[PDB]
């Protein structure tokens, strides 16, 4: 029952949060980050509204918590081509940058974790990003597999513990 | 007789395209009925198991 | 595909012999051709329809305050709320602020404000940016009540910077000028008029004008830091609004009324008052209402029966089955409007709707505009609508239509003494809907008869039918305009680079191909 | 979604209640025919995805530097004049050392003798850097095996003789009049086109050894010989080029633009449709298509006839469609057997209107294991049968004479060395017969019913053939390619620029 030290953290949450201190500033200031649905995702934001809960395919909710920069990613840093990046689920992309940052905040050079017994335990679900660019349907398969949300971190950083 | 016991349920499963057309009113059932998490949790619910699913 | 197109060609032409090869079709074909005909008609009206919207954007890690910043603050507020936090934010962002307190009379005057600016920045260096908080005073201009202090101060500050010859970019800040969501309160028209002015100032003087930025009701160090972050940041966005939620940017988006169901029916009953009813758009409104079975029409104008064509317009309207009354009345005079709403409206035909299309044109470049020229325009545009709204409170109206313009929606050069009044009408409608009244502000494009650098003139038949559909759907702020995005998006982007048309796919396609 | 989209969903789902709701009783009879029309349009879009065509792209060429010694292999008939003299000087001009090895027809078609003559020509000196072969410039047939061209037997014996020696030099195979770049350029030679079919397979089996193919114009020239060495020694990644007076051209596969307009030249069948290999796999599918289209008499031919595996089963199906069937056990390779077949079996009331050549021997193997005897068996029926049928049917105005080629010829696949040359020869025969004012079509077929290449459903394949016949489609390529995995696997074996104009293949590699 040994206590487990938290030595690094990383996050991107609604209201401009991209770090643990940004999250602290949000709750310390008592800020409400709920805002309008994103307008750059092909959603029929105008047509989907209806106050009647029984209306099919509609929603009575007009605002929620979003990462309005969910598609922003340094593909080149992780050796991912622009076309693989487009067909890659943003959940995998967000996990790659957050994982890199969390190791850095722990005072750990993420590249010195190559070949270590470092495990990756991720909670995630399939959210239908692929509802595809030419020459990237193969990339779209692993790029949208829920198992690869954890596995790609171990692959990219050469971690040898379970993902 | 396993109701109320510390019985865990560990399932390896992936979501498939069973439901993308469901009966009227059965929309609530379509949600839990196609959640990969419920593939394990349903066993614990139906048999009253108290360990993690 | 061309096979699918050839199928529809035979359906629309109603050719049975061609369709069977490509009978039971005989009874089906005219019902299918009628549905396809109705969809083309609906598609024609929908192409004209847009709406202003606020795009939530990611909060950027803004750059430092590069250089000395002149923060022009009004005296009325003094160092208390917003002025204290914005100066502290510029200071902590690596910049040297120089606060300048200004009188209400000094803020309105061009030459007096310019002298005060040269006096404050005299010893120090030439600034790289100017941040004006003068729009935060909600009071009216002394002597000229229809001119707000916010619009007059913002006009005097921009034209004073041209006289002084300073290169510093001007960022004008407001609070409650725009409403980004339902929860957000209705917009203050005295501050919304500054946004109407700012879009025109942006096009006439692209380097001088940096942009507009709206602030939440309360002041705080958190939003002040966000403010200087967007002013000193990379930019691109010249119309932003800061709220608790984060950052919002003004956008234009298509608003097709096809999937939106037709709530309520446009049944013109009783008396429908139409200001400017003897000529221009009001004359086309009168024709539209008389065709829809209007009982009584009270067409108003400051000329009345002596207006050109009023003699045969009344004949045309009574021939369409509609009782008509034409009266000479200055809508800017509250007493005249009160007498009109008691003598001219009959008992058997009570007032059910008002269509405000009254205005006086006095166009000129920002450099030539003065508060005196603004008062004449705002007296009838805003003042008339305020008088007609306040005097018809007890009456139960079905609709109150304010005629706005594309000059407010996005702006054009020369419309600096035209767009502010239209923007104040849009904000007035929001205030009236918050009180539970059926106000509607219509962002109209140019009409046939009465600039084609992409903006095509609207055909009155399409324009009135698009207005009718919007009324039949409780649309708050419909934008009705015929735009050739292939030419307009490039022409507007050349005058001033903006991302306002980013969510119109035809406009974004034109910008990428360049 | 939109109102037009909702309309088509109710048509496909065959939901009458939702259909009248999507628009403003007689719909019951309309809905099945309309949904059937919508189904044929989806299959037409799938058919459009199968169409490709081999084209020749002009390319710019500037004094390339040649290195090492260049072994120029040549037939003994042409040595001393023509192309062999000007090519030997062009390599000497560029820096290289020519070694013009003159070889006769007997030593040229045998790998042991050819390899021994190469070993003796090179001698104790340094190994060559390039091997330029002019052996394909022999138009004669092999002695005793008339269906094997000297050009093909020599090219096969050369690549395998070089493998036996293990010289590591890059083999550039030169040819003349094997390809047509501009249509009116001139019809191709089947003996030399077979060399390209062989060459594409050799390119994938031995990528380092095989450098490529270069077609030459008819008359020899100093400027053309200079441009020949310019592309061999030059830094050009083009393995299939053709030189003409106009300039340099490169072979490219490209999607054929979709029809999208009525094909008002309906496939009108009648009389007698001769079909070789009718009892076989592809032959049976063609017979089904013709009998369904409304043929009068289908003269199926094969080595077995009625005593085949499923001949009685096929005849009992075909009779119900509305056509008389007369199958025969005659070998298409023997000329005397075809002469008597076009009189004893074909009746006078229904004369020969069309010919569909689909006969082939089931032989396939790697380049190393091939021999001239093994190649005679395949080319006896594939090429030999086609020329015998064409020459005898000259006294009759045919509607169509389709030849069944293959994807192995169009782009090549390893292990098709005794298969692709015959298919490439058919392509050359078709353009030679079209020049004579006769109707001919060489269809580069895919697999019917290998990775990347999906099997074509026979119904969709015969529909593509029918639409190609309705159009005056010269050499259509009909195949279902999974460009994503195919273009990567093809590049892994041999990096090529041939699939550059196909957007799907170009994207796959990036």
């Amino acid at each position: 029952r040994e206590p487990i030290a938290i030595i690094g953290m990383a996050c991107r949450l609604p209201g401009g949060v991209d770090s643990p201190e940004g999250l602290w500033e949000l709750v310390d200031s008592g800020t409400d980050a709920i805002a309008g649905f994103p307008l750059d995702r092909g959603w029929d934001v105008e047509g989907m509204y209806d106050p009647d809960a029984e209306a099919p395919g509609k929603t009575y909710v007009k605002e929620a918590g979003f990462l309005y920069d969910a598609g922003e990613f340094d593909a080149g840093f992780f050796g991912i081509s622009p076309r693989e990046a487009v067909s890659m689920d943003p959940q995998q992309r967000l996990m790659l940058e957050a994982s890199w940052e969390a190791f850095e905040r722990a005072g750990l050079d993420p590249a010195r974790q190559r070949g270590t017994a470092t495990g990756v335990f991720v909670g995630a679900t399939a959210t239908g990003y692929v509802s595809v660019p030419e020459g990237a349907e193969g990339f779209a398969i692993t790029g949208n597999m829920t198992a690869v949300t954890s596995g790609r971190i171990s692959y990219t950083l050469g971690l040898q513990g379970p993902a | 007789r396993q109701r109320g016991t510390a019985t865990g349920v560990f399932v390896g499963a992936t979501a498939t395209g069973y439901v993308s057309e469901v009966p009227e009113g059965a929309e609530g059932f379509a949600i839990t009925g196609n959640m990969t998490a419920v593939t394990s949790g349903r066993i614990s619910y139906t048999l009253g198991l108290q360990g993690p699913a | 595909t061309s096979a699918e197109a050839r199928f529809w060609d035979a359906v629309e032409d109603e050719d049975l012999e061609a369709l069977v090869a490509a009978a039971s079709w005989a009874g089906v074909l005219p019902a299918l051709a009628g549905w396809r005909r109705r969809q083309r008609e609906q598609s024609a009206l929908d192409d004209l329809r847009y709406k202003v919207t606020w795009k939530p954007t990611a909060v950027a890690d803004g750059a430092s305050a590069t250089g000395t910043w002149l923060v022009v603050v009004p005296e009325s507020l003094a160092g208390g709320g917003w002025p204290v936090v914005v100066a502290r934010a510029v200071d902590q962002a690596g910049g040297r602020p120089v606060v300048l307190s200004v009188d209400a009379a000094d803020g309105a005057d061009r030459s007096r404000l310019g002298l005060r600016i040269h006096e404050a920045l005299g010893e120090g260096p030439v600034p790289d940016a100017v941040v004006s908080l003068l729009a935060l005073d909600p009071s009216a201009l002394p002597g000229l009540p229809d001119v707000p202090q916010a619009l007059a101060s913002t006009a005097a500050l921009v034209q004073a910077l041209l006289d002084l010859g300073l290169e510093a970019r001007l960022w004008c800040v407001t609070s409650g000028a725009v409403s980004v969501s339902g929860a957000d309160g209705p917009s203050a028209p005295e501050q919304a008029a500054v946004w109407g002015f700012g879009r025109v100032a942006g096009l006439e003087h692209p380097h001088l004008w940096a942009g507009l930025v709206d602030l939440p009701p309360e002041a705080d160090e958190r939003t002040a830091a966000r403010l200087v972050g967007v002013l000193a940041g990379a930019g691109g966005e010249d119309q932003v609004a800061l709220r608790s939620s984060g950052v919002f940017v003004r956008r234009l988006v298509r608003a097709p009324a096809s999937e939106v169901p037709a709530v309520r029916s446009w049944k013109p009953g009783g008396t429908v008052l139409v200001t400017g009813g003897t000529g221009g758009l009001g004359r086309q409104v009168a024709r539209w209402l008389a065709r829809g079975g209007a009982d009584h029409l009270l067409l108003v104008s400051r000329r009345g029966v002596d207006a050109p064509g009023a003699d045969e317009l009344v004949d045309e309207l009574t021939d369409l089955g509609a009782r008509v009354t034409v009266a000479a009345c200055d809508v800017a005079d509250r007493d005249a409007v009160q007498r009109l709403l008691s003598e001219q409206v009959p008992s058997d035909a009570p007032l059910t709707a008002v269509i405000h299309t009254a205005a006086v044109l006095d166009d000129g470049v920002i450099d030539s505009l003065s508060p005196e020229r603004m008062e004449q325009v705002l007296r009838v545009k805003v003042g008339g609508a305020v008088h007609l709204y306040e005097l018809t409170r007890e009456s139960d109206l079905s609709a109150f239509v304010l005629f706005s313009s594309f000059g407010s929606t996005f702006g054009l050069p020369g419309l600096g003494n035209y767009a502010p009044g239209n923007a104040a009408l849009e904000a007035l409608a929001e205030q009236w809907r918050a009180e539970g009244r059926p106000a509607t502000a219509v962002g109209w494009g140019t009409w046939a008869g009465g600039r084609t650098h992409g903006i095509h003139e609207l055909e009155p038949a399409l324009a009135t039918a698009a207005l009718e559909q919007a009324l039949e759907r409780d649309e708050s702020s419909p934008v009705i305009i015929d735009i050739d995005w292939e030419r307009f998006a490039v022409a507007f982007h050349a005058k001033r680079p903006t991302r306002g048309f980013e969510l119109v796919p035809e406009a974004q396609a034109a910008l990428e191909a360049a």
